């Protein structure tokens, strides 16, 4: 795992890999 | 911000990991 570039999906997905079953809020710009 | 952390830029997920509830 390292730096990887992401926006929504593979963000959502990124946090979903790190935070595993925890989950995220992830945030956005409105 | 990860979204233009990691859209505009790029992230670890150790950083992913501080966007955990």
């Amino acid at each position: 795992f390292v730096n990887q570039h992401l926006c929504g999906s593979h963000l959502v997905e990124a946090l979903y890999l790190v935070c595993g079953e925890r989950g995220f809020f992830y945030t956005k710009p409105t | 911000g990860i979204v233009e952390q990691c859209c505009t830029s790029i992230c670890s997920l150790y950083q992913l990991e501080n966007y955990c509830n």
